[PDB]
């Protein structure tokens, strides 16, 4: 246990918390914002790069129909193996 | 009935099984030199040569019981 | 290893003389050959087109090293349970008295 | 050559002339490809026609081949003229840059204006229909001069050293001709002398058998658009 | 690669050269950091903490 | 005479150095980067508890609590969240009194 | 002469660094609280009544 | 969640501006088979065979400032963790095997179909087969793990016999003063013996794992590698 | 119009709230994936055709003709077939930056085309919808801006089990 | 008033959706219990009941994100693939 | 043309700094520019008193560090943990006391795994406190 403690890095400073909505959300305000001008059309290579891709994955994630429980992924705990909840 | 019991010591024997794998590794390491030695009488002009494969024998057996060790910490620190 | 030479027109064997599971699929039985698979392998074999078994295997193992075992391990659908948690379909319909907005015109 | 605020000035002052030259002159290569394209595909030999395949003996890679997918048409002044060859070339040369750029402007809707800014400021890759007096002209030239300058070392050092760590010539006349021919531009070489490496690397690397890396030098200096 | 340099031939020359003076202090410290601690740490009035049994690391890992 | 390396700023032989020489080696670790911070970018409370802290959690204070709480009333404050709605207690407003004044 | 200089900087930089690094800089997480931050949240939203 | 954290290299980095802020030879090189895949004269490649020449000496440079530093204690290694160094053996082995796929060259897999045309395709041949391309991922796996594991065990045997040395010392010098002065003088030396004996293990063993690396991802390289001959 | 980035924040959210996804919601998003793999289908075959149009006539022969893996007889026959009809008429076969423009633009175009068609169509299947999905997309089409918590708020059905959280 | 049992002996022979609902319950009793005394002890509502209402936010959002799975053709196929007649039997058996 | 990419276009003149950037590179030259300074993969110098000089700077300094920052938490949590639970209750100790306890920490770790087991491990019948003396 205690050398084991030792293979730890010495020189951390700072550590910072987000939540994976937030940043998602704030993400797609500032694609949106620099995908919605009328200079580049929804045709364009960019456009399709920034927003396929990404209504694919939702697309799927939607469809989704599993007879088994994904537990929550951002749960208060996650260590009880007996406790999806 | 139905228990859920935790024994603590058992992470020593396991740990001690693990070591065991360097009883190969060891003797693999042996046996490498032996046939150097065999093979540096038999044409000592190569013998550096041999030297360097020799090594690379010993790095690339030792590095097995090297996974054995790593698995007693594991097990002996947990 | 060594530089790959393609084999000439000449060079490769006739379909007749391929093996199959049993025996050669020789006339009345050609139609077979499409299904069966080792006949395929040795046909390609003796053509020298052997990475028509080599390239699909190598791919599929990167395929797998790489994207779908991520992907199987992290998103996929676990054994399902004895009882099972069926959906009533009882959800997500508006209440009654509900006066939902006027769609877009 | 770097950019610099009056080449700037110069060909947004020559824009639009620029694009209408341009395009004039596209009409009349097409019409000169046209008379070329028939005459190849009439007179042509049947492997040149039908685009011979060459592969690579190591990877099995197709590339065009010197012998067989190049064809010198020992009759085409009756139909196409000198004069007329070389503003096909020069205008293949301005349109491969010109496409580059339309095809950027398509791909990136309208983020492309600041690169446009950036495109305009120097004359590297700029057509030659956006000069429309005889200094501006001698500007451009300079400009694609000091690009050739740039890029030619390099393909020069990758070919002569890829060669020498690799291979060493057959006899001694291969050995004068090989040392001759990458000298500077100060000493005159004798392609008399020279010849005999053509033949020396053709046992080496054929133009089917051009790297990648050693493309893209070349095509650097030939002032050929590489990205 | 150790492959040349100034090497003092005993102890009495360290003090030719600025960078083995600085290595036979740095020595000193190590080597005399032994016995301070064997002074400290087996004193007479040493004492073990009276609630040396209400933790330890040991319950806490665990 | 010219060569990248020499000639190039730092920024620009950067790109030419990942886009011409190595452009799959970075290809692969931009790959790994998205990889990671999307599936190796969390940690439950539980777990920082356990393995988060270099001498271990302080529960003497719950420093996490003290975080939480400073979030959801940041959260609250700046967004204008009615906290009595029945929504988050289950409850009228009414019910809410009639509970205050039971207890 | 260009390499000199800015190595010169890059010295400099990198021994202030390493001073604050080694010397100066707190490690976070304290089990006391009396040295470091214990971590924050950041990216919360604001001024967005309709997103609860 | 986002860690600020940084590396303990910023003293080797100012030593390095220190000390290469002026231009110097290299002669040695702990892996210098990069520089010299080919051994008979005539025979060139026209794939790009010297590419692994520059990220061998980074990965070089970098795993010796950490790896052999960390002799010294207190030192630490900032990347030692098991998945991140399986994404950066997985970064230079993807890396290269992408680049050989992207040829789309199939014949290139031709070796990987095992023995002749006498053994049997389906039950011998095609067996083989799967077990190379799954021996080319374990390759890439024991790769990462025999660099983890060196470090991790030999870091674990140096602290370890540290401590050991730390408790006779101090705790048990007094009896040289005493009649049993003879034993622990004997123990002493052992320790010191054994001391010497694991930092120069230790030593080797470092730049032998970092040959190996290195070797590994050449090798993969070389498997796919073709030769013309000069005519 | 861009409905992608309006439609990006209420899928987000339907993910979120995919609890009230009721079987119509849920059929909806079936039939995009099938027209996802329909254009995908659709927009390969076109590639595939180019591709074959624009090779060059020994690529074609090489490709189409002897020897014949199987030589069954119809393999052969078919193969034959179409290397006729390829090299009976005259072909533009460009090589390089050409036949990839030529090959790939209208695959791109069609694609795009057809995905962002089928985008607008999904919009207005959920406009049409009478569920709660529903009326998110109608609010934020109106308002512009993504109501969490609706279900809760405007009390959509739950099951017969989980209504007492709605009993005030 | 009364906290449904969401013990893991209690949580393992439950369908996910009930337990995900009895967790949001408690939270909202939870915190309506601290705004009760709250509003008793007259002192502002957010410096003492953040926390709760933080709890009752994780709860939605785990509550939210769970659909239960449509009983249609493939669903019911692949689920009595799995549970066979066999395997029932063995599930039986086995005392664990 | 707003900015270079070509490192000729300089920003300074060749004279700046020219003083120190020298002494600077007199530091760096004397030692290391010389033909027994030949290095192992840059990493490894050739000069011994290299290694005679940084050996010992680079434990120093990482000794500092992990002294007075990282082992500094543990010995604050066993007298926090060991003596109340809580710092004020640690600081209504003296420093005299504070000491003492460090001290035997410091005791703990010179023993770690060869020390008696009695330093942790309470004996039957002894009249200390135990693990419940606070709770
Ligand atoms: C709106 C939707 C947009 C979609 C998104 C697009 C995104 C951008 C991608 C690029 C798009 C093209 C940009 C315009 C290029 C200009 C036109 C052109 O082809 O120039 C000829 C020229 C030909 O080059 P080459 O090397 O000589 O060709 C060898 C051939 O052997 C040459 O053959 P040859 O030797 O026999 O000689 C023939 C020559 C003989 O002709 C001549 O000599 C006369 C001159 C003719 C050409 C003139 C070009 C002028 C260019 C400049 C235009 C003005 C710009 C003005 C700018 C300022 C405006 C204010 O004539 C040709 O050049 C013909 C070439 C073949 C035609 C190619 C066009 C095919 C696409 C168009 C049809 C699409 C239909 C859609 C249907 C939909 C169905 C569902 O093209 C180029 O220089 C190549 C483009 C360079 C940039 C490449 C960038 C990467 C491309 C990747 C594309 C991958 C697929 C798409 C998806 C991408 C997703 C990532
Ligand atoms: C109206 C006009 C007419 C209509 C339009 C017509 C069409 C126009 C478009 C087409 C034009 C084509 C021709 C363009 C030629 C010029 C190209 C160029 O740039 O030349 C270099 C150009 C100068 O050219 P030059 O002086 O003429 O020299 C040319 C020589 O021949 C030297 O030549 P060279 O060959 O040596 O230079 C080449 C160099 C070109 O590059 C450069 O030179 C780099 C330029 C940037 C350098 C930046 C340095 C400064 C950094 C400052 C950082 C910030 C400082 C602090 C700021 C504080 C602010 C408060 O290297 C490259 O070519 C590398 C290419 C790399 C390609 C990357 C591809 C990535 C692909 C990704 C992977 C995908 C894989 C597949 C995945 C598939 C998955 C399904 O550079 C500049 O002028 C630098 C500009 C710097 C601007 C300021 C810094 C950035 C400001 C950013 C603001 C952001 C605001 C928003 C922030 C929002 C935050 C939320
Ligand atoms: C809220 C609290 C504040 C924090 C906010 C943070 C916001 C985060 C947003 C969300 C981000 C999410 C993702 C995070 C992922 C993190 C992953 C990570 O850490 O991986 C480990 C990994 C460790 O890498 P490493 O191996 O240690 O190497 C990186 C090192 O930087 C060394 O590598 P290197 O040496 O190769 O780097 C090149 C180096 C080459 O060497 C040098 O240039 C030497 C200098 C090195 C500086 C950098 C090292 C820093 C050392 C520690 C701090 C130094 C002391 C600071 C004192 C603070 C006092 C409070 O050059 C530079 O560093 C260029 C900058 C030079 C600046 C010089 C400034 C001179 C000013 C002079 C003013 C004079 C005024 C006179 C007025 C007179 C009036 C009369 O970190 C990274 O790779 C970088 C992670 C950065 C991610 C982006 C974060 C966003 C940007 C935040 C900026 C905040 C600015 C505001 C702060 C204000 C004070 C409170
Ligand atoms: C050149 C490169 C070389 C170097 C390689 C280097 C790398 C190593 C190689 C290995 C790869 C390493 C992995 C690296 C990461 C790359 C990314 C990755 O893995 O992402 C996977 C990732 C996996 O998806 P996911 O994210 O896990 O989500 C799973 C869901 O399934 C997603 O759902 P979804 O909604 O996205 O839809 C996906 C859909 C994708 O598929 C579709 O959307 C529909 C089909 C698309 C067809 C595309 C065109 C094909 C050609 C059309 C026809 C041409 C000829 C026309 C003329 C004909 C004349 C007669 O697939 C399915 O869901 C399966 C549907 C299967 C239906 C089967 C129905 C039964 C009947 C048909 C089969 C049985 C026939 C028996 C016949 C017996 C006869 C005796 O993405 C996908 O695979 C799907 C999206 C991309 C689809 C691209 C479609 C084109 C593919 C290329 C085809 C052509 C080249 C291959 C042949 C070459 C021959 C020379
Ligand atoms: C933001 C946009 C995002 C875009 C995303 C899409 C990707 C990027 C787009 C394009 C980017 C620009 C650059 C592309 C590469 C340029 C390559 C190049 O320089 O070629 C020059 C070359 C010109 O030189 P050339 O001398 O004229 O001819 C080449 C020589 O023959 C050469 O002679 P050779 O001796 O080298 O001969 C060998 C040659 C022979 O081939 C050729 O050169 C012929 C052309 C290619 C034919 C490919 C079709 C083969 C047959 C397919 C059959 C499929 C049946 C499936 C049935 C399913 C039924 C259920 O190569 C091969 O043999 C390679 C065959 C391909 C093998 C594919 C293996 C894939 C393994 C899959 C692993 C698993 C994947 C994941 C799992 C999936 C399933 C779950 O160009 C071409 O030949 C055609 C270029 C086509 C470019 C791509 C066009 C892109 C259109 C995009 C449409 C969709 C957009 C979607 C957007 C989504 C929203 C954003
Ligand atoms: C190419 C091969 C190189 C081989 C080099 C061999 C060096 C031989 C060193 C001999 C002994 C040196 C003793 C130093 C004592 C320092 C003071 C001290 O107290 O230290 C005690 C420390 C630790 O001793 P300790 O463990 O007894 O400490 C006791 C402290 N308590 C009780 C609190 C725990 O000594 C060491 O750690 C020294 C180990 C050195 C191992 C060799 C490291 C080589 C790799 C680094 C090379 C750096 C070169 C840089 C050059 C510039 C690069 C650009
Ligand atoms: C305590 C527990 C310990 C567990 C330890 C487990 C081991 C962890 C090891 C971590 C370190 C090593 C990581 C090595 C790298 C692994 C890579 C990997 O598997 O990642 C896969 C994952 C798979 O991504 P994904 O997980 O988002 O998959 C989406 C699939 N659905 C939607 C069905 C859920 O890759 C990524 O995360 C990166 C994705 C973005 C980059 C690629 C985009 C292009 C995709 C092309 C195909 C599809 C689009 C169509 C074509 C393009 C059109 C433009």
């Amino acid at each position: 246990s205690n050398p084991a403690d030792h293979f730890r890095p010495n020189l951390k400073a700072l550590t910072l918390y987000a939540e994976r909505q937030h940043y998602v959300d704030r993400w797609l305000h500032v694609k949106e914002r620099w995908l919605a001008p009328w200079y580049l059309p929804w045709w364009s290579p960019l456009f399709q790069l920034g927003t396929w891709y990404s209504q694919r994955s939702r697309n799927l994630f939607l469809v989704e129909n599993h007879l088994s429980y994904r537990p929550y992924k951002f749960r208060r705990n996650d260590e009880d193996r007996n406790n999806p909840y | 009935s139905t228990v859920a019991i935790s024994v603590q010591g058992l992470h020593y024997v396991g740990t001690g099984l693990a070591a065991i794998a360097l009883a190969g590794v060891g003797l693999g390491i042996g046996t490498i030199f032996g046939n150097l030695l065999v093979a540096c009488a038999r044409q000592p002009n190569l013998t550096k040569m041999l030297f360097n494969y020799a090594i690379l024998g010993f790095a690339l057996t030792e590095a097995i019981g090297l996974f054995a060790l790593m698995l007693a910490f594991l097990m002996l620190f947990s | 290893g060594e530089l790959f030479v393609r084999p000439k027109l000449e060079e490769i064997p006739p379909a007749d003389q391929c093996r199959g599971f049993f025996g050669p699929l020789n006339d009345s039985l050609k139609f077979l050959r499409l299904l069966d698979i080792k006949w395929m392998m040795n046909r390609a074999v003796a053509m020298r087109r052997e990475y028509l078994i080599a390239t699909p295997t190598l791919f599929t193992f990167i395929w797998m090293f790489t994207w779908k075992g991520a992907v199987i391990y992290f998103w996929g659908d676990r054994a399902p349970p004895r009882r099972m948690d069926w959906n009533t379909e009882e959800t997500g319909r508006l209440p009654l008295g509900f006066k939902p907005t006027p769609a877009p015109l | 050559m770097q950019g610099s605020w009056s080449v700037l000035k110069k060909n947004c002052s020559n824009f639009f002339p620029g694009l209408l030259a341009f395009a004039q002159q596209t009409q009349e290569a097409y019409g000169i490809w046209l008379r070329i394209y028939n005459r190849q595909q009439k007179y042509g030999p049947t492997d040149f026609v039908e685009q011979s395949e060459t592969f690579s003996p190591d990877y099995h890679k197709r590339f065009h081949s010197q012998d067989k997918n190049m064809w010198v048409d020992k009759e085409l002044c009756t139909e196409v003229s000198q004069k007329e060859v070389a503003r096909l070339m020069t205008y293949k040369l301005d349109m491969w840059r010109m496409a580059h750029c339309a095809g950027a402007l398509l791909a990136t809707g309208g983020y492309a204006i600041p690169f446009g800014l950036f495109w305009l400021a120097n004359d590297t890759w700029v057509p030659s229909s956006f000069n429309l007096t005889g200094e501006e002209l001698r500007a451009w030239r300079e400009a694609q001069d000091l690009y050739r300058y740039r890029s030619a070392p390099s393909y020069l050092t990758d070919t002569k050293w890829h060669f020498d760590f690799h291979a060493y010539p057959w006899n001694e006349t291969q050995e004068r001709a090989w040392d001759d021919l990458f000298e500077k531009n100060d000493v005159r070489r004798d392609p008399k002398v020279v010849r005999p490496a053509a033949e020396m690397y053709d046992g080496f690397i054929k133009f089917e058998l051009i790297r990648r890396k050693s493309l893209r030098h070349l095509c650097r200096s030939m002032n050929i658009p590489t990205f | 690669m150790l492959l040349g340099g100034f090497v003092p031939r005993r102890f009495s020359q360290f003090n030719r050269d600025p960078c083995w003076m600085f290595f036979i202090f740095s020595v000193g410290f190590w080597l005399g950091e032994y016995p301070a601690m064997m002074i400290k740490y087996n004193a007479r009035d040493l004492v073990y903490d009276p609630h040396r049994y209400v933790w330890s690391h040991h319950d806490d890992h665990h | 005479v010219y060569t990248r390396w020499k000639c190039d700023r730092l920024p620009v032989f950067q790109l030419k150095l990942f886009t011409q020489e190595y452009p799959m080696h970075a290809a692969v670790g931009i790959f790994t980067i998205i990889f990671l911070w999307k599936h190796m970018s969390h940690c439950s409370e539980e777990t920082e508890r356990k393995y988060g802290w270099w001498a271990g959690y302080p529960y003497w204070r719950d420093p996490i609590a003290r975080r939480n709480e400073t979030k959801y009333k940041q959260m609250i404050i700046n967004n204008d969240v009615d906290i009595t709605h029945p929504k988050w207690t289950g409850c009228s407003v009414e019910q809410l009194e009639e509970l205050s004044r039971v207890v | 002469e260009i390499q000199s200089r800015k190595k010169y900087f890059q010295t400099l930089g990198y021994l202030v660094a390493f001073i604050y690094l080694y010397f100066l800089m707190p490690k976070e997480k304290s089990f006391s609280g009396l040295s470091g931050p214990d971590g924050h949240w950041i990216m919360l939203p604001k001024g967005r009544p309709e997103l609860f | 969640m986002f860690l600020f954290f940084f590396c303990d290299l910023f003293w080797l980095r100012l030593l390095l501006c220190m000390y290469y802020c002026v231009w110097s030879r290299l002669c040695f090189i702990v892996y210098f088979n990069c520089l010299m895949l080919i051994f008979d004269f005539l025979l060139f490649c026209l794939f790009d065979l010297y590419l692994f020449v520059g990220l061998c000496l980074f990965l070089l440079l970098w795993f010796m400032l950490f790896n052999l530093y960390s002799l010294i204690l207190y030192y630490c290694i900032t990347y030692l963790n098991l998945y991140l160094l399986f994404c950066i053996v997985f970064l230079l082995y993807i890396a290269f095997l992408f680049l050989f796929c992207f040829l789309c060259d199939f014949f290139l897999f031709n070796n990987l179909l095992v023995g002749d045309s006498f053994m049997d395709v389906f039950f011998i041949r095609f067996l083989l087969c799967f077990l190379e391309c799954f021996s080319l991922l374990c390759r890439c796996l024991s790769t990462f793990l025999r660099l983890f594991c060196n470090l991790l065990s030999s870091h674990f045997l140096l602290l370890m016999f540290f401590d050991f040395f730390y408790f006779i010392f101090v705790f048990f010098f007094y009896g040289v003063f005493c009649y049993w002065f003879i034993l622990f003088i004997f123990v002493f030396c052992f320790c010191l013996l054994f001391y010497v004996f694991l930092y120069l293990l230790d030593l080797f063993a470092a730049i032998l794992q970092l040959f190996i690396f290195c070797n590994m991802i050449l090798q993969l390289i070389m498997d796919f590698l073709l030769f013309l001959l000069f005519v | 119009t861009k409905y992608e980035l309006k439609m990006q924040y209420f899928d987000e959210w339907m993910i979120r709230w995919r609890k009230f996804q009721t079987e119509s919601d849920w059929e909806i998003e079936k039939g995009r994936q099938w027209w996802r793999r329909f254009n995908m289908a659709v927009s390969g075959a076109l590639f595939c055709g180019l591709v074959l149009y624009t090779s060059g006539t020994a690529t074609l022969k090489r490709q189409y003709g002897l020897p014949h893996f199987f030589d069954i007889g119809v393999d052969g026959q078919a193969k034959e077939t179409m290397l006729k009809t390829l090299t009976s008429r005259w072909r533009y076969t460009p090589q390089g930056y050409g036949r990839v423009l030529i090959t790939g633009v209208p695959t791109y175009i069609l694609f795009v085309t057809l995905e962002h068609y089928r985008e607008r169509r999904r919009m207005q299947q959920y406009l049409q919808q009478n569920t709660v999905f529903g009326e998110q997309m109608r609010r934020l089409l109106s308002t512009g801006k993504i109501e969490e918590y609706l279900p809760v708020n405007i009390k959509a059905t739950l099951p017969a089990s989980q209504q007492a959280i709605y009993n005030y | 008033f009364h906290f449904h049992d969401v013990s893991n002996d209690a949580i393992k022979g439950m369908p996910p959706s009930e337990a995900l609902h009895k967790h949001l319950e408690n939270a909202q009793l939870a915190h309506r219990i601290c705004l009760a005394k709250a509003l008793k002890a007259g002192e502002p509502p957010v410096e003492k009941c953040a926390l709760t209402w933080g709890e009752v936010l994780i709860r939605y959002q785990a509550w939210s994100e769970y659909r239960p799975p449509f009983q249609d053709s493939v669903a019911q196929a692949k689920y009595k693939k799995y549970w066979s007649k066999k395997r029932q039997e063995e599930d039986d058996k086995n005392p664990f | 043309v707003l900015f270079s990419t070509y490192r000729s276009s300089r920003l300074v003149s060749k004279e700046f700094l020219h003083g120190p950037v020298m002494r600077f590179r007199a530091l760096g030259e004397y030692y290391f520019q010389r033909a027994w300074n030949g290095t192992l993969n840059w990493a490894l110098p050739g000069e011994y008193r290299l290694y005679a000089v940084m050996i010992p700077f680079i434990y120093f300094y990482h000794r500092w560090h992990n002294d007075h920052t990282l082992d500094r938490d543990h010995v604050e949590k066993a007298m926090i943990m060991r003596w109340g639970g809580t710092l004020e209750d640690v600081r209504k100790l003296s420093a005299k006391d504070q000491l003492r306890v460090r001290c035997f920490t410091d005791i703990e770790k010179l023993y770690s795994a060869y020390g008696p087991k009695d330093t942790y491990l309470q004996p039957p019948g002894d009249t200390l406190p135990g693990k419940d003396f606070y709770r």
